[PDB]
């Protein structure tokens, strides 16, 4: 089965969910941690 | 004659390398005699100035 | 787990390199003990056959395509990088000689043939 | 037989259909205990790592 | 002294050394400019002539007398840099008779600064400690994170020797325009030197992190004339 | 560390060698290559090479490459003075005649 | 049962090599985002996003050094591009302790749980990158947060150690038939030397803080002055990594440009053997100096003396470096694909950085830049313009041949654009704020040092936006990636010759110097069955 | 003062490098056991002779003149070096080379224990000091091969005489030769010295500890070409560490625990030379072998000065002579006579005696815990 | 005459078995001598091997760098009207006012700074 | 590559490993590990039977690695000419790597005994800090580290002239003579009169013999695995890199003892 999609460890065709949503939720989740942090530590020390 | 050509790429090198000096020499010697020297004027003229108001 | 060999002419798998066994009080030896990749040399070694080749490309003539530069390969294709004629004159170029297709090496000129083994 | 088993689990390891540490009618005894009390310590580690993000202490 | 709006360069010199930093900074930037006009020239000759060109020279790749001209000429530089800058660091210093001297202990988040002169006999010294005005109480026209309600008061054209230690943490004492920056360690005493030519304010901040309020130490010096540091003296 | 007239003896040597199209468009590829301008005779051997091999846009581009190796347009029109009979007779058309 | 035993249960060097790139993503998305926060607080004078906490300003920064230095560009350039090229390039089918590959890979996400675990479990770890001693007690930072990150700094240094013995022990026995090494590329060169650094500078940060957990937590006073300690010692025993790590994350970089320096101006690099002498040196030179970083503390003069002479030594050999990658784009012939704009962006850039460092190397200036923003503008120039822009000409370098799937090029310039902008709005107004005598590691700063400060927070919103369209470049090549090599010659990697005609050219199209890009378009799992032969 | 103790640094350094950088380039003009043990011998002998009039000059003179005499020597030396295209020639260079190492060896030893009055920190500053012979040892050859190799021949003399150069502004800026000072009062004679057996004692013990080296690079079966340029980076490895280390420890170990040790293990270290019988054996003594040399010394070197303030008058010179003499001892006899034995008995039997004689004479320096005071 | 006339406009849209026939049909027409050949015969000639076509066209064309200089544009519009919008919202302490920058004025005129290049902390 | 039937085995002399799941069970084993570490410290656990457990498992995963390492090599038959070469380059890069945190621990004994500080008064080991009599225990632990050097030559040179008793003799004396090590040296741990918290002195004493400890614990259990692979014929005269790689780390032990002797027990 070796051709351009076959070292990929995800799935990119033939597919019941559309890819975009796995893309975009990786990018989302990885730039939304950083601020979880933030309000976990400002929320446990007074400030809003 | 003019169907006899033999070195035309060392010739470049030394006049791009013999160009690229001059440039570099030229903006680097107005940053000693245009930048530099005046405000070390300005420095010196200012404190030969603090000095004789104290004399008086 | 079937008839042991003697020489490398009895080899004819990965099941004929098994060998005996040591006896009770005794430090087994090499020809007592060797199963795969291991034995084969020692059997190829005992003899002057070496299993394992690590002689360098031919860097002696060069090749046309009349006369091509035979290169020995256990598929349809092997990475041949030329150097030159004199063997260190040419930069190292890359070619992929192929059962249908010859390299021919843009610098040089060498023109490379694959003999399927 | 005798000492010299060696000649008959190198008839065995080759010819097994099965990963090399899964193959001797003995590595239930090693990897039956060491995969269920990894799936234990794994399990506690992040019960106390959690537990300790909203500030309870034992 | 003050730092100003859109800033470019450096603060303004009242001590010998803060000079000699800039002449040196100086010196070194002409060699700079230099070599970055070069680089730069060189690569506005490759764009200009060598772009999508039909031949192609495969066989200019050693080199012999070019590659020993890039390996001799830096080193030349290097050394015309080094001469000045260990001139500078072995000659300026406080090689003669210090007149002053000022113990300033850095704790977590202020400042205390002792003179170890003007002792009586029964242990009199003169000490005091600085802290930062908070924004609520400053008054019209004091500047934000800087102001203090005590000051260093010294002498002008003076000799000041401050030895620099710390209570708590790593801190440095710094005074940009006095050209001083040294640390303060936990278990020993760094020196410096100053002498100041002018009269005026000097402001400074801390530099090593120390915790929370690290933005909020700064210092400030006042450089008063002789009559006025005798009546100072005479108060506190 | 060769001369001109070495230069101008191995290139003729190689171009007079030429089996194929690949071979006489490689030898062309690194004859301009250097820093000196291939001599008059040598070009000579070349259109001959590719004419036995039976090509005609490798011998107008070999002129077109001439226009780009020398430094003026002098050297340019005085190549075109001499290289002028083996033009006539091979039949090889330059490009600024034929407008391509 | 197939996944699990080629994706968790993994043996193949070119497997790996993508988990490292999926990783890499993620660990370079979090430090960015913690440096927009960091600089949309440093806008305006006052206390605007964090409210008044000046804790979680020095977490923020900490998390943001320790992630985008250890979890972003040391995976990426290690093991994304040494363990996919090395073995193809040097002809090996695998490296000799695969298993080992795998375990390096595996110890990063157990790394990454204890970093992010100690930013919530406490107050946290604002101790800066470099972990002071006097700081990171129990008095100031008393909790599991400082301890839980001193264990994210020792699961790394095993994976880096580990990866580096292996990479040091397949360049020397599992070459082809006719590779003696001498004839090897450069990249390899570059591996070989950044693993040599990586084996003797790791035991000494291991050795530091370990001490330093002690101290903390079992009350041994190494480092506390009431019994006979001094903080300097963590000093030196910090600076001796400190240093070679700066190097690490650099040559690796330099070995890329090399090769795009050869491909889209095709000539071979301009003298091969002084780049690996140049190379050796800057290795060699990197230990031999590492007291540069502190002039403050009390040195002696005769200490100052020996290294401001040792650090200015460096700047012969990689000048080296810089005319011979203008030697070997002089003569050629350049077309401007997106990877040649980014090594050239790479050759001005990094040589700003770098002349920036003769001006602090000198004890006598370093009292007016120690501690400023000189100093962070600085390396930022040699860090984020100089090892992300290499890694960014890679990945659109050989993703083609890993992937098999092209990539628009119109999207790619533009985001090299908004990036160059960026990058230079950013980071060049530091400069004069370190000037004119800005502290570093403040929340809020004077009023006077405002202008400047809202120079800087403008860039930031134009990277972010370059990284959002390096997202969807990355969309665009998995979908439709095979439609997108007939919408221009970006595609081909050598254009034809003068005299080289378009059917010849169409017949004889792949013409390398290494075994790279010969290989199929997906590189096969098993690529060498039979030897490769060089002569 | 440390400005001094780097000077002598440099000066060693610079020394030992010329001396070594050769051994990549002996091999041409040489086309091995008698052919080249003149280039070695002629070094050694030259600065036997030299070194006795050097430690008398010393007091009449002072120490800078003597020095900045040893610089320009090597200069000069260099320079030949530089222009020789014959094998005649290069005997009369190493000769001429001979007379500038001597002087600065002498002069440097004698006037860092003059400058450094207390026990400790002489032997602290004197390992540091000895340190530098290691290095240029271990530096030489490498560089010498590889500015052959790419840059061609007379091109490593033209930058060891730059480094030279260098070295000389240093040491114009720093001491500034410009006047002649005697020294406060004349010293005893090189007979009274030689009279007092403890002084003799330590020089045995560093002129035995060096005949296992002199005699071997003589016959190494050296003499492919990257060979050459790693050969004697061992012993300058382990010399370095040996005497860094021991120059801060043997004070408080005692210094002749420290010379015991040292001079067995150096006898060990022969021993187990001659049962090696390929090429790659010989790396694992060599490392012992200059360890070894080094802890011998570095603590005792430093005890000549204790004994000459402690029976004798404070004037140095002479007696730094008197040890460097045993330094070069074993060098100047190895390769004119061990052939010989070589064809009288053996190479193996030779190592074995010396190593024996190495064993024997370890005992002899327990004497020196406590000497008599005057 | 039609089949080679005006191949400048018909070359990259016939199939790949329309285009192995002409090339096998001027390789027979050249082994004649030249000057027999037409001039449509020696354009062709010309187009088919060195031409703008295939592997030889350009990598920028002229439709392209408008696309990338506006696609920079308006990436450079949008982080300018998300910064302006994190502009209006801010704390301002009640320094940052004309009349306070002013008051400090005074006093460093008082107290001399800056004898040099010059004081001023009015920034509105 | 003209031998007759050469298709049918490898044509390269190197070793495929098959899919194995080790590497990913360690990582997880030392997670638990120093999460468990970081908060059993300061709270938050209380009971100290899950510090235990990870450490065990670590150990049994390391124990699990090395049997699929001894079945590749003595029962399938992949080991050749150059894996044992790349093999031994392995170990030796190492050594060296655990030889360079011993020289950090020297650099820090180095830096405070040279300039010692104004609160100690300024003296090695310290005023009210008895040091450890260097002629006694810590004499016996030299000779026997000697004699154990000695004693596995004699093993390593009756397997290549085929002896088998003779071979075992060897490793059980050498077993059994660093185990006396360790003996000694934790009943000198019971008879000392200063802790790890009393100095600086007794803080890298503590932390530079401590480390040696843990690092000869490693050689009892390396030479029983070779004991115990020698009783069951896994053995050949010419084929045995559990000894060598065993040998290797015994010498450098002995040499680092010798400098953790004359610069920890003697100077002073
Ligand atoms: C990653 C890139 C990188 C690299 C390669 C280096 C290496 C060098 N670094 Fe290092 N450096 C850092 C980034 C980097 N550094 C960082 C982040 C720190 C610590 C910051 C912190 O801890 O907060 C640090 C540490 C550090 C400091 C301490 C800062 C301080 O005092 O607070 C200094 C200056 O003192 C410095 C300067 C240099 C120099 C001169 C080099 C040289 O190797 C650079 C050599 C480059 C050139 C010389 C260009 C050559 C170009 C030519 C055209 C040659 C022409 C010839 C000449 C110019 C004569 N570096
Ligand atoms: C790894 C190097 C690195 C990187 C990437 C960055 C990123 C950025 N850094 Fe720098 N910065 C440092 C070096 C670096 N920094 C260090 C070491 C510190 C800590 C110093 C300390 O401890 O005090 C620091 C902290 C720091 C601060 C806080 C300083 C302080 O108050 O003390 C600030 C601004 O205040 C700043 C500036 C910026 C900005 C605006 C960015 C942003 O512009 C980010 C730029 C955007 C990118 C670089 C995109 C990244 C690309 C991807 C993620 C894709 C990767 C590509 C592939 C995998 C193919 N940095
Ligand atoms: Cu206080 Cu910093
Ligand atoms: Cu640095
Ligand atoms: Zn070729």
């Amino acid at each position: 089965d070796v051709g351009p999609y076959s070292n990929l460890p995800f799935k990119v065709k033939n597919r019941r969910v559309p890819y975009a949503v796995p893309h975009f939720l990786f990018f989302a989740i990885g730039m939304g941690i950083p601020f979880f942090a933030c309000y976990v530590q400002l929320k446990r020390s007074g400030s809003i | 004659s003019l169907t006899r050509i033999q070195g035309s790429v060392k010739r470049r090198i030394l006049t791009d390398i013999s160009v690229g000096l001059t440039l570099g020499f030229g903006f680097a010697s107005y940053w000693w005699w245009g930048v530099h020297k005046p405000t070390v004027a300005h420095r010196e003229n200012y404190y030969i100035e603090l000095a004789k108001k104290k004399k008086a | 787990q079937f008839k042991t060999a003697t020489s490398i002419a009895e080899v004819e798998g990965l099941e004929n390199l098994v060998g005996p066994g040591a006896k009770t009080g005794t430090v087994p030896t090499d020809l007592e003990q060797a199963t795969g990749l291991e034995r084969y040399e020692l059997l190829g070694k005992l003899e002057g056959i070496e299993v394992f080749d690590e002689t360098p490309l031919e860097a002696v003539r060069k090749g046309t395509m009349k006369d091509p530069i035979l290169i020995d390969s256990y598929d349809d294709y092997r990475y041949v990088g030329c150097t030159g004629v004199p063997a260190d004159s040419h930069n190292i170029e890359w070619l992929k000689p192929t059962t249908e297709k010859n390299a021919r090496c843009w610098e040089c000129g060498s023109v490379y043939k694959l003999n399927f083994l | 037989t005798a000492t010299e088993k060696i000649i008959e689990l190198q008839k065995f390891y080759q010819s097994t259909n099965k990963p090399i540490y899964a193959a001797h009618p003995r590595s239930k005894y090693y990897l039956i205990p060491y995969f269920g009390l990894l799936g234990v310590s794994v399990a506690a580690t992040l019960f106390y790592t959690g537990r300790a993000c909203f500030g309870i202490k034992d | 002294d003050v730092p100003t709006p859109w800033g470019i360069f450096f603060q303004d010199s009242a001590t010998p050394n803060m000079e000699g930093i800039i002449e040196l900074h100086n010196n070194i930037m002409f060699y700079l400019v230099l070599i970055l006009t070069f680089v730069s020239y060189i690569l506005y000759t490759i764009i200009y002539n060598y772009s999508n060109a039909t031949i192609v020279h495969k066989y200019m790749n050693h080199g012999q007398l070019i590659e020993i001209v890039w390996t001799t000429l830096p080193a030349v530089i290097l050394l015309i840099i080094a001469f000045p800058s260990f001139i500078l660091l072995y000659l300026c210093d406080e090689v003669i008779s210090p007149a002053m001297t000022i113990k300033a202990i850095g704790l977590q988040w202020y400042w205390k600064y002792e003179y170890s002169d003007f002792i009586n006999d029964d242990g009199e010294i003169v000490e005091f400690e600085s802290y930062v005005i908070p924004e609520e109480l400053l008054e019209d026209g004091q500047l934000r994170l800087l102001d203090v309600d005590a000051s260093v008061v010294v002498p002008v054209d003076t000799h000041i020797r401050f030895i620099v230690s710390s209570a708590d943490v790593i801190h440095d004492f710094c005074v940009p325009a006095l050209g001083v920056k040294v640390d303060a360690s936990p278990g020993r005493l760094n020196q410096t030197s100053a002498l100041i030519q002018r009269e005026g304010v000097y402001y400074g901040q801390c530099s090593e992190l120390c915790g929370v309020m690290h933005s909020a130490m700064p210092i400030k010096i006042e450089a008063v004339s002789l009559y006025e540091f005798i009546n100072w003296l005479d108060e506190q | 560390e060769e001369t001109y007239e070495e230069f101008s003896q191995r290139y003729e040597k190689e171009f007079d060698e030429a089996y194929d199209l690949f071979e006489v468009q490689r030898v062309l590829n690194n004859c301009f290559s250097y820093d000196i301008v291939p001599s008059p005779a040598v070009i000579g051997k070349a259109l001959n090479a590719c004419r036995r091999v039976n090509d005609y846009a490798t011998a107008v581009r070999v002129f077109e490459g001439l226009k780009h190796k020398v430094e003026t347009k002098e050297q340019y029109d005085a190549y075109l003075e001499e290289l002028k009979d083996v033009r006539e007779e091979l039949g090889i058309d330059l490009k600024e005649e034929l407008f391509p | 049962m197939n996944y699990i035993n080629r994706w968790l249960f993994s043996t193949n060097a070119k497997d790996i090599a993508v988990l490292y790139f999926i990783f890499a993503l993620f660990c370079g998305l979090l430090g960015s985002i913690m440096s927009l926060i960091l600089r949309l607080e440093l806008s305006a004078p006052g206390n605007q996003i964090l409210m008044g906490n000046h804790q979680l300003f020095n977490v923020v920064a900490t998390a943001h050094a320790v992630l985008m230095v250890f979890f972003l560009v040391m995976p990426a350039a290690i093991g994304f591009f040494g363990n996919y090229l090395l073995p193809l390039m040097i002809g090996a089918s695998d490296m000799s302790f695969a298993r080992l590959n795998n375990i390096s890979f595996w110890l990063l996400p157990p790394a990454l749980v204890s970093l992010l675990a100690s930013a919530l479990i406490e107050n946290g770890a604002g101790t800066g990158w470099t972990v002071y001693p006097p700081l990171a007690g129990v008095q100031s930072h008393s909790g599991p947060s400082v301890d839980l990150a001193i264990f994210a700094l020792h699961l790394t240094s095993i994976s880096s150690l580990l990866g580096a013995i292996n990479f040091i022990t397949t360049t020397l026995n599992m070459r082809t038939i006719g590779m003696t090494m001498s004839k090897l590329p450069l990249f390899v060169w570059a591996v070989v030397f950044t693993s040599i650094l990586l084996l003797l500078s790791l035991p000494v940060l291991s050795a530091g803080v370990t001490l330093l957990l002690l101290d903390r937590n079992f009350n041994t006073s190494f480092f506390e002055p009431a019994g006979g300690g001094d903080p300097i010692l963590y000093q030196h025993l910090f600076w001796f990594f400190g240093h070679p790590e700066v190097y690490i994350l650099i040559i690796p970089g330099f070995g890329i440009i090399s090769h795009i320096v050869s491909t889209y101006s095709k000539k071979p690099v301009f003298g091969a053997i002084g780049m690996v002498y140049a190379m050796g040196s800057i290795g060699f030179l990197g230990l031999l100096v590492w007291s540069h970083h502190m002039y403050t503390v009390g040195l002696d003069v005769d200490s100052r003396a020996y290294f401001t002479s040792a650090t200015m030594v460096i700047a012969v050999p990689t000048g080296i470096k810089i005319f011979s990658w203008l030697a070997t784009l002089y003569g050629g012939s350049i077309r401007y694909t997106t990877p040649m704009l980014y090594a050239f962006a790479f050759l001005f850039l990094f040589t700003v950085g770098g002349l920036s460092g003769v001006v602090l190397s000198n004890a006598s200036l370093d009292i007016a830049f120690h501690d400023t923003y000189y100093v962070i503008g600085h390396f930022h120039y040699v860090l984020s313009l100089g090892a992300v822009f290499s890694l960014f000409a890679g990945y659109y370098y050989w993703s083609p041949l890993i992937t098999g799937l092209y990539y628009n090029n119109n999207l790619a310039n533009i985001q090299f654009w908004l990036l160059f902008i960026g990058t230079n709005v950013t980071f060049f107004p530091m400069h004069f704020l370190g000037l004119n005598g800005m502290p570093r590691r403040i929340p809020d700063y004077p009023d006077a040092f405002a202008g400047w400060n809202a120079i800087s927070s403008f860039g930031s919103l134009i990277s972010i936006i370059s990284v959002i369209l390096f997202a969807y470049v990355i969309y665009d090549q998995l979908v439709n990636g095979l439609t997108n090599k007939q919408l221009s010659t970006n595609s081909l990697f050598k254009n034809p010759d003068f005299i080289e005609s378009n059917i010849i050219f169409n017949d004889n199209s792949i013409k390398s110097s290494s075994i790279d890009f010969l290989l199929t378009s997906p590189p096969l799992p098993h690529t060498f069955n039979t030897p490769a032969i060089q002569s | 003062r440390k400005l001094i103790l780097f000077i002598v640094f440099l000066a060693l350094l610079l020394d030992n490098m010329l001396l070594t950088v050769v051994v990549p380039i002996i091999p041409s003009y040489l086309y091995e056991n008698v052919q080249v043990g003149l280039l070695f011998a002629s070094k050694a002998t030259v600065q036997l002779i030299t070194n006795p009039f050097i430690g008398l000059l010393t007091n009449r003179i002072g120490y800078p003149i003597p020095i900045f005499a040893g610089f320009c020597i090597m200069f000069v030396s260099t320079i030949m070096f530089a222009f020789s295209s014959s094998y005649a020639f290069l005997l009369i260079a190493r000769s001429l080379q001979g007379i500038g190492s001597s002087c600065s060896s002498v002069a440097g030893m004698g006037m860092l224990a003059s400058v450094y009055t207390d026990d400790e920190e002489r032997g602290n500053v004197m390992g540091i000091a000895l340190g530098g012979l290691a290095m240029g040892v271990l530096v030489g050859p490498p560089f010498g091969s590889v500015l052959y190799e790419f840059v061609g021949k007379t091109a490593p003399f033209l930058v060891l005489a730059a480094l030279v150069l260098l070295d000389g502004a240093i040491q114009l800026f720093v001491l500034q030769p410009s006047r002649v000072q005697p020294e406060s009062q004349k010293g005893t004679p090189l007979t009274t010295l030689l009279k007092d057996p403890y002084i003799l004692i330590a020089a045995g013990s560093i002129c035995f500890a060096n005949m296992g080296i002199a005699m071997l690079e003589p016959a190494l079966p050296i003499w492919r070409k990257w060979q050459l340029g790693v050969a004697f980076l061992p012993a300058s490895i382990s010399y370095l560490i040996g005497t860094n280390i021991f120059g801060i420890l043997a004070h408080k170990m005692g210094r002749w625990l420290c010379a015991l040790l040292g001079m067995i293990i150096v006898g060990v270290s022969i021993l187990c030379i001659p049962f090696a019988k390929n090429i790659y054996g010989l790396i694992a003594p060599n490392f012992g072998v200059g360890f070894a040399i080094g802890m011998v010394d570095s603590s005792m070197m430093p005890i000549m000065g204790y004994l000459v303030d402690l029976r004798h008058v404070s004037v140095y010179g002479s007696v730094y002579a008197i040890a460097d003499v045993a330094f070069c001892m074993g060098y100047a006899i190895g390769p004119s006579a061990g052939g010989a034995i070589a064809k009288a008995i053996g190479f193996p039997w030779l190592m074995t005696i010396i190593g024996i004689i190495d064993i024997l004479f370890a005992p002899l320096c327990f004497f020196l815990r406590s000497p008599p005071a005057k | 005459n039609a089949t080679v006339t005006n191949l400048e406009k018909r070359w990259e849209d016939l199939p790949e078995t329309d285009q192995k026939d002409i090339i096998s049909q001027l390789s027979e027409r050249q082994k004649l001598p030249w000057k027999d050949l037409t001039l449509s015969e020696k354009k062709a000639a010309w187009y088919i091997s060195f031409g703008e076509w295939g592997p030889r066209r350009p990598v920028h064309t002229k439709e392209d760098k408008l696309y990338i200089f506006w696609g920079t544009v308006i990436g450079i519009v949008i982080s300018a009207t998300i910064f302006g919008a994190f502009r209006y919202n801010r704390n301002v302490p009640k320094t940052m006012n004309r009349e306070w920058q002013a008051a400090s004025d005074e006093y460093l005129k008082s107290k001399n700074a800056e004898p040099f290049t010059g004081y001023s902390q009015i920034q509105s | 590559m003209r031998i007759q039937n050469r298709e049918n085995l490898q044509l390269f002399p190197f070793h495929l490993v098959t899919n194995s799941p080790w590497p990913l069970t360690t990582s997880l084993a030392l997670m638990s590990l120093a999460l468990t570490l970081g908060l059993t410290m300061h709270g938050y656990i209380g009971n100290h039977l899950w510090l235990f457990l990870a450490i065990s498992l670590v150990l049994s995963s390391i124990f699990l690695w090395v049997r699929d390492v001894v079945i590749e090599g003595t029962y399938l038959g992949d080991h050749t000419i150059a894996v044992r070469k790349g093999l031994n380059i392995g170990f030796m890069l190492f050594v060296l790597s655990e030889i360079l945190i011993f020289a950090a621990l020297f650099w820090s004994y180095f830096h405070s005994a040279m300039g010692p500080t104004i609160e100690i008064g300024c003296q090695w080991p310290p005023v009210g800090i008895t040091s450890i009599k260097p002629t006694e225990l810590p004499l016996l632990n030299t000779i026997i580290l000697l004699a154990s050097g000695a004693t596995v030559t004699w093993a390593h040179h009756s397997i290549l002239y085929k002896d088998r008793q003779g071979t075992l003799v060897g490793l059980f004396i050498t077993t059994l003579l660093i185990i006396l090590f360790v003996g000694c040296q934790v009943l000198e741990y019971t008879w000392a009169t200063f802790t790890i918290a009393d100095s600086v002195f007794g803080s890298i004493f503590y932390a530079g013999t401590g480390l040696h400890f843990i690092h000869m614990v490693m050689l009892i259990v390396m030479l029983a695995i070779c004991y115990a692979r020698m009783y069951f014929y896994h053995f050949t005269s010419n084929h045995h890199l559990g000894l060598e790689t065993t040998i290797l780390y015994l010498h450098v032990l002995d040499i680092i003892w010798l400098f953790l002797y004359i610069v920890f027990y003697w100077w002073g």
